[PDB]
């Protein structure tokens, strides 16, 4: 097995020189070796992306999926860990920077069939990380416009060369 | 488990590799890197040139005030004795200053001399232009004089780099007569004019003003704008020819997508013709008088 | 098909496995301090005046009989013993370990200081960086008490003693970002702390070391923090009714 | 910015549902009332009957079934249509259409304005009827 | 093709249907309010309402008698039905039960939950969703209306 | 009927990554006036619903121990009572559970 | 005086800075204020804040998001504060919402702050020849079918009314004000340094010498957005982008014996409250009568 | 292959060779075993040859180092700031002083495709040729179907 996520939060940086801009604080925090499969799983942590830590909860809060409540559980640890460990004002002020599912070590069981054939089969086990930073949640981008698509194309023509030319 | 030496060296090397791709080392001065010696550079310096320097004036060259205020901060700093051997240091300054009012006349007189047609104010962006940060930097930096200067903080930002290219030349101008260090000019500074515009290093801003003006002078009158060629106008991407007219006599042209970019582009060839830079233009001379 | 995991990891503590240590722990310190003096309260006005201070402070060391007991029994124990050196080398510990938690090594800070306040000293501020300075020394340290514990089963004693001291220090705490967490580094601040020394003496290698902070019931506020803190009120399951004190 | 789903009903009190269905209601009323006199606003000029022509057309609302019988005996069945509300409500030319005939616009019964689009709503309001399903 | 049919299948078939609703009947009798699948319970709802109806035609009415005897269950009830339900049901015509949507099941079934209630019993009240007050500004700007619709008659 | 071919990566990223596989965001989320949790707006408060559901409880305890058996069932009218009440001249005459809470803030007298 | 438009921004604007910079000078370090919570919600909450810098907005911040979107005004102790105004000491602190049910108090917090962004978008929307002297935004009771703001304008403008255009001109330029989102700030200020902020609107002038004369510390009420200061009773709702609906319904002149001064009426709404298409229709309809409480 | 490496455009460091020519190669570092036999050409062309090459070049630096590797390099590093490894390991003379020249010749420029043999500012004298570059002006410059 490989622990590293983990050790992220144990880093520590250099001091601030006055005048420099403020870093927004970072928590890493993760499950390991939950029940759930990993990819129904998957669905949950993408849908959290992205979303400012109350909104997350909100939305977990009713979803009914099985792993639902157990990203709810590890961002609660993550959002107390985030204000009592490392120094955060506003426990509302995280937004979700990275959420996903790995893989887990499974079990390996028979499955029975008929006319004494057996399939093979795996307890699944799958693991959470979520990253945490501190701030308001970075803007969802909007589509293009149709005056960006006119202008990268004016461009594209505009970057044209007579090719093999001399 | 496998025997043997060999693959496993082998494979510390790959460690090596991807522990310097992951994280890059800050950039590290030449000359604390295993093979140095400072002399022998500085004569191999002056003879890869094909120049002659007193090795004092150039040893001089490359001496900056950082350097010797560093100097200092680690002679005060542990209570040695320096001041005398290190005061005697004798900096660049001077040479400096010399070599850039000098640079400054030599460019000035060479394009004077090649573009009779040249308004003061453009003679004067184009010497701005090839003393300029970017340029010089760029030039010196590939000459190897990043390499022997002596400064704090290597990277060696650019203002000080300027200083030290053209303390080279200033050394150059003691060294050797003002001929010798003119061809070094021309050589290592004009040659970064190769390829480029005119209006990519003079930047002014109302062509047409200026066209005006400089027909004033000629005695010549009104530039009248009169389109040319024509391509689709109700297109996205339309294209202008529009002609520019003296007394019914066309005297320049030139496209664009819009009339009024066109009419712009139709004066700053006029410009270009008028004042003799063009492509067509003879190219620079590079010769042994 | 049959195959299970391992490795739950418990702390069991049990009496009978602790009992049966064959080699006795060994302790270098005892984790309390014996008797705490109480200073004056008007302490902060009788320090503006140096002959009052000093008067008495100096008095109400030569007048305790329990005092020069225990300075007996340590002079008695160690020879070349001397109370008027000693808050010259305690001022000197205070000064090397705090900046031994500078520069964060814990090798000297084992030398230093005492088994019991390593870890007060040490554990909060491991993920932080810590700027501290001494500037000044605004009244010289004073040696308040001296008092000793003596185990009938050892037959260790160990020698603790009190050095009242008033100080001009620079702190500033950085958070694991490097953002400043704690006070200035600017403002030379004065602090006045009781610190209590220790050594064991039957022990031939014998280490003068900080034993312990004490803070008096009056002391000065600390200054504030930077950021701004949240208490939450009690959590409360459905049916359990909200109840406010006035 | 999460904006939350919104309906007509959601932030009125016990109070102002009963006034606010009145208020439509009413408007509806007198709205229909309104151009239940065609002739006398401004009539777009009748023409006479030409050979090719074709007339608009109606939306109904079908009823159920029911017999009726002929003179000669026998039965038949028939299906009532039973038209409810029906207006025409735009007009587009002939060149702007088919190239060929023009189109006329009608719409069906009444339903609740609550439940339209902003679009639609305003498509009715610069009319001067209630909405058409 | 599932046109106008007006009842849900439930159960092991019609009849299993019919002896489901029949528990959940005497459970809402019993107990006054319960708690069930959202299906079941608006399946249930028409029968708890139809069956007050049957309480008021009276203890002496046969057909009434015979069918609070098919539909409760435990026979204890059967006078409840007629001297306490159908009693204290007199003015109202049919206004007899409320039935909300409570939140979804906490078992693993995550199923879709209602609570069902015969109105005026003694009971904890729900907590019904309350319209937003009249001193709420939308309806502030209403009210401005409604007395300029008095004012202009 | 067996697969041809093993499907790809990619392939397979474009069926489970699709907008229509996604879990899709609750925009009906709100907060309840009262104890200021979650509740989606057409559905009850959890949190609330559960006070009730336990003092509903309570109350069916305690007049489960005035009935003596499974099938006695009152043929009057009940009423709940708190700590420091008395019925009613027009609550007399009906079952009376006394119960030992004081009569808590959402619950009325009526 | 000889100024342009745009110089009596800067004056207007610096001289708020000094002031706020003189203000934020006056504490000398960071103090510790106990505030508790007395709301419904989450009972014996206490927040540990720093004097004159936190302000009831970071306060809520420490709960959830959802107060910080839901929570328009503050009451601190009995009086209605506004979400971005700094505290001064420790107190007790109730957040107050549109859907609460005795709203009142921020109601009238909402419809000032609607009636000063009109302000600013009328007195930006006309050509710099002319003169615009805003006078004040009268307090209308909320049943009262429309929110005002009274107006006095160049000599030669007197005779025309706008039409349609030029209110969906003032309505587009609102919007615009809405889109970007602007909190609206808070600063007390002594009539002195007031007075010396407007200047050249006489009106302003006599309007802080009565609001100051009520007073006894002669302390006037400032708000600000943007680049547009004004003097308001009571608080304000925190941001711009709380409207949601928003119109400039109508303008009727007025006339006194020494001035003419023209009423322009608006309605609008906040996202929470918003209304249907048909209601707000009514509403509107209802906004283009005139709309007289000065008393 | 071309599509899996990358790519540059023929070019000349600093213009070289236009005003005058400069030799690029700036310093050449070899690393050799007096003792291992892998370095025996290494040290036979130290011997002979280094010293002649050393006047031939005035403008390179040359540093040799005698010490315990298995493996002789020669390091060479250029104006560019490019540098150049190579292994003279277990080679003859006359190869070592082949491989030097090539070293002393190039430009320090990348070797990798170059995309084509020439490169030219300003090819275009006399113009370049445009749509219109060939076509006939007509009178009034109507359109074709224009009418005035
Ligand atoms: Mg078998
Ligand atoms: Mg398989
Ligand atoms: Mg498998
Ligand atoms: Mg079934
Ligand atoms: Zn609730």
């Amino acid at each position: 097995i490989s622990r590293k996520w983990e050790k992220k939060n144990k880093i520590v940086y250099p001091p601030q020189l006055p005048g420099e801009p403020r870093r927004p604080a970072e928590i890493y925090h993760c499950r390991r070796q939950i029940k759930y499969s990993k990819d129904k799983m998957w669905y949950l942590a993408k849908l959290i992306r992205g979303m400012s830590i109350d909104q997350a909860l909100a939305q977990l809060e009713f979803s009914d999926k099985k792993g639902a409540q157990i990203i709810k559980e590890v961002l609660l640890e993550a959002q107390d860990m985030a204000v009592r460990d490392h120094n955060v004002e506003f426990r509302s002020n995280l937004y979700v920077a990275e959420s996903t599912s790995g893989r887990g070590q499974y079990l390996k069981r028979i499955r029975y069939h008929g006319r004494g054939r057996f399939g093979i089969m795996e307890k699944v086990f799958c693991h959470y990380f979520v990253k945490l930073v501190e701030g308001p949640p970075p803007p969802r981008e909007a589509p293009k416009t149709a005056v960006a698509h006119a202008r990268e194309y004016i461009q594209e023509l505009r970057n044209r060369t007579i090719t093999h030319a001399l | 488990a496998k025997k043997g030496f060999r693959a496993a060296y082998r494979f510390q090397k790959e460690l090596e590799r991807w522990r310097l791709l992951r994280c890059p080392p800050p950039p590290v001065r030449r000359s604390e890197k295993p093979n140095w010696d400072y002399h022998a550079e500085i004569q191999a310096f002056g003879h890869r040139l094909q120049e002659t320097f007193s090795l004092d004036l150039l040893k001089t060259a490359f001496v900056n005030s950082c350097y010797i205020k560093s100097e200092e901060a680690k002679r005060q700093k542990l209570g040695i004795d320096k001041e005398a051997a290190l005061l005697n240091l004798k900096d660049n300054q001077e040479l400096s200053e010399q070599g850039i009012s000098f640079s400054q006349t030599c460019l000035t007189q060479f394009f004077e001399d090649a573009f009779p047609d040249l308004p003061t104010e453009g003679v004067t962006s184009l010497v701005d232009f090839l003393t300029s940060e970017e340029v010089v930097c760029h030039v010196a930096r590939n000459l190897a004089v990043e390499q022997l200067a002596l400064s704090a903080e290597f990277p060696v930002p650019p203002p000080v780099l300027r200083q030290t290219f053209f303390a080279v030349i200033g050394a150059l101008l003691q060294s050797s007569g003002p001929e010798r260090t003119a061809l070094f000019i021309r050589d290592f500074l004009i040659t970064q004019m190769t390829g480029k515009e005119l209006f990519e290093m003079w930047t002014i801003t109302n062509p047409m003003g200026l066209l005006v003006e400089e027909l004033k002078k000629r005695k010549i009158s009104a530039p009248e704008s009169r389109l040319t060629r024509q391509s689709g106008s109700t297109t996205a991407l339309p294209v202008y020819f529009v002609g520019l007219y003296c007394d019914r006599k066309l005297i320049a042209e030139g496209p664009g997508e819009t009339v009024l970019v066109a009419e712009e582009e139709a004066a700053r060839v006029a410009l270009r013709k008028l004042f003799g830079f063009t492509e067509n233009r003879r190219p620079w001379d590079y010769s042994k008088p | 098909s049959e195959k299970e995991f391992v490795e739950h990891a418990r702390k069991a503590g049990l009496v009978i496995p602790h009992e049966r240590l064959e080699r006795p722990i060994h302790l270098a310190c005892t984790a309390g301090i014996f008797d705490a003096y109480v200073p004056p309260e008007g302490d902060a006005r009788i320090s503006s005046l140096s002959k009052e201070g000093l008067a008495q402070r100096a008095e109400r060391l030569k007048k305790n009989v329990a005092s020069q007991l225990s300075i007996r029994k340590i002079r008695e124990s160690d020879p070349n013993f001397k109370i008027k050196d000693f808050p010259e080398k305690a001022k000197d510990i205070f000064i090397e370990a705090h900046l031994c938690l500078n520069n964060s090594d814990h090798d000297r800070l084992h030398t230093l200081v005492t088994e019991n306040c390593f870890p007060d000293m040490v554990w909060d501020i491991r993920y932080k960086t810590v700027r501290w300075s001494f500037v000044e020394s605004l009244e010289p340290p004073q040696v308040v008490q001296v008092r000793c514990s003596s185990l009938m089963n050892q037959g260790n004693i160990y020698g603790q003693v009190t050095v009242r001291m008033h100080t001009r220090q620079t702190l500033a705490i950085y958070d694991r970002f490097g953002r400043l967490m704690y006070g200035q580094e600017d403002v030379p601040r004065d602090v006045l702390e009781y610190v209590v020394f220790e050594k064991h003496l039957v022990d031939p290698y014998g280490s003068w070391r900080m034993h312990g902070k004490i803070i008096p019931p009056w002391a000065p506020p600390k200054q504030p923090i930077l950021k701004t803190v949240m208490i939450p009120g009690p959590q409360l399951k459905p049916w359990e009714e909200f109840e406010e004190p006035q | 910015h999460g904006k939350s789903v919104t309906w007509w009903d959601e932030h009125l009190s016990e109070e102002n549902v009963p006034f606010v269905k009145q208020l439509v209601s009413d408007e509806n009323k007198a709205q229909l009332a309104s151009k239940l006199c065609p002739l006398k606003d401004e009539p777009w000029p009748i023409h006479p009957w030409e050979p090719g022509s074709s007339r608009v057309g109606l939306i109904a609302l079908k009823l159920g079934m029911m017999p009726l019988w002929t003179k000669d005996g026998q039965k038949h069945v028939v299906t009532l249509l039973q038209v409810q509300d029906c207006h025409v409500l735009k007009y587009t030319p002939k060149e702007n259409h088919n190239g060929r005939m023009a189109a006329l616009t009608v719409g069906g019964k009444t339903v609740s304005h609550f439940h339209k689009s902003a679009s639609i709503l305003e498509f009715y309001q610069e009319l001067g009827l209630p909405p058409k399903q | 093709i599932s046109h106008g049919r007006v009842f849900r299948r439930l159960g092991l078939g019609p009849e299993s249907r019919i002896h489901l609703l029949q528990n959940l009947l005497t459970g809402l009798v019993r107990h006054e309010r319960i708690e069930a699948s959202w299906a079941r319970v608006d399946e249930l709802r028409g029968y708890a309402e139809k069956l007050i109806d049957y309480g008021k035609l009276g203890d002496t009415n046969e057909r009434a008698m015979r069918m609070a005897d098919f539909w409760l269950t435990e026979k204890d009830l059967i006078p409840k039905l007629f001297q306490v339900l159908a009693p204290r049901f007199q003015g109202q015509n049919g206004g007899y039960t409320r039935m909300l949507q409570i939140p979804n099941r906490n078992e693993q079934d995550r199923a879709k939950m209602a609570v069902i209630e015969y109105k005026g019993n003694c009971l904890p009240p729900l907590p019904l969703p309350r319209r937003d007050s009249n001193l709420t500004l939308l309806n502030q700007l209403l009210q401005g209306l409604r007395q300029d619709q008095e004012a202009s008659s | 009927a067996a697969p041809k071919n093993r499907r790809s990566i990619e392939v397979n990223r474009c069926r489970r990554r699709n907008p229509q596989k996604l879990i899709k965001v609750k925009n009906n989320i709100d907060v309840c006036p009262e104890c200021g949790h979650l509740k989606q707006k057409h559905i009850l408060c959890g949190y609330c619903y559960e006070k009730v559901r336990k003092e509903t409880a309570e109350i069916r305890r305690q007049m489960g121990k005035q009935e003596g058996g499974p099938f006695r069932a009152p043929t009057t009218e009940t009423v709940v009572l708190y700590s420091g009440e008395t019925p009613s001249e027009q609550d007399q005459g009906k079952r009376i559970i006394e119960r030992e809470r004081k009569r808590p803030s959402w619950f009325t007298q009526n | 005086s000889q100024l342009s438009p745009t110089e009596l921004i800067e004056m207007q604007n610096d001289l708020f800075n000094k002031e706020k910079n003189r203000q934020l000078s006056l504490t000398p370090r960071t103090e510790k204020i106990e505030v508790k919570h007395v709301g419904k919600t989450d009972p014996g909450t206490v927040f540990v804040m720093n004097k004159n810098i936190s302000t009831p907005y970071s306060c809520a911040m420490h709960l959830s998001e959802w107060y910080c979107r839901k929570s328009i005004l503050a009451l601190v102790d009995g009086q209605p504060w506004d979400m971005y105004k700094p505290l001064t000491k420790s107190c007790e602190i109730k957040f107050l919402t549109f859907k609460d049910d005795d709203p009142g108090e921020v109601n009238k917090a909402y419809w000032r702050s609607c009636a000063m962004m009109m302000g600013c978008v009328i007195e930006r929307a006309f050509k710099d020849e002319y003169v615009v002297s805003l006078v004040r935004a009268p307090e209308v009771p909320v049943i009262a079918g429309a929110f005002c703001y009274d107006v006095v304008l160049d000599k030669r403008l007197d005779e025309w009314m706008p039409t349609k255009e030029n209110l969906h001109s003032f309505t587009k330029d609102a919007r615009a004000l809405i889109y970007k989102d602007l909190p609206f700030e808070t600063l007390e200020v002594e009539a002195k340094v007031a007075l010396e902020i407007f200047q050249h609107n006489k009106y302003k002038l006599d309007f802080i010498e009565e609001k100051a004369s009520q007073n006894p510390e002669r302390i006037v009420k400032l708000h600000r957005f943007g680049d547009f200061i004004d003097v308001s009773e009571g608080p304000l709702i925190p941001r711009t982008s709380i409207c949601f609906q928003y119109e400039v319904s109508a303008v009727h002149n007025l006339q006194t014996q020494s001035s003419l001064v023209r009423r322009f009426q608006g309605l609008s709404l906040p996202v929470h409250l918003r209304a249907h298409f048909t209601i707000w229709n009514k509403l509107l309809e209802r906004s283009r009568k005139m709309v007289t409480e000065d008393k | 292959t071309a599509r899996g490496t990358a790519s540059r455009f023929l070019t000349s460091v600093l213009h070289n060779g236009l005003g005058r020519y400069v030799q690029q190669l700036q310093r050449l570092s070899f690393s050799l075993s007096r003792d291992a036999p892998s370095s025996r050409g290494a040290r036979e062309f130290v011997e002979r040859e280094v010293t002649d090459f050393a006047r031939r070049n005035p403008g390179v630096v040359i540093y040799v180092n005698p010490r315990p590797c298995c493996v002789p390099r020669v390091v060479a590093e250029y104006l560019n700031g490019a540098v150049r490894e190579e292994s003279i390991h277990c080679k003859s003379v006359e190869e070592i002083a082949a491989l030097v020249q090539k070293l002393a010749d190039q430009s320090g420029l990348d070797v990798i495709r170059i995309r084509k043999p020439f490169h030219t500012d300003s090819p275009s004298i006399q113009g370049q040729w445009h749509p219109f570059t060939n076509k006939p002006t007509t009178l009034g410059g109507l359109r074709p179907r224009e009418v005035q």
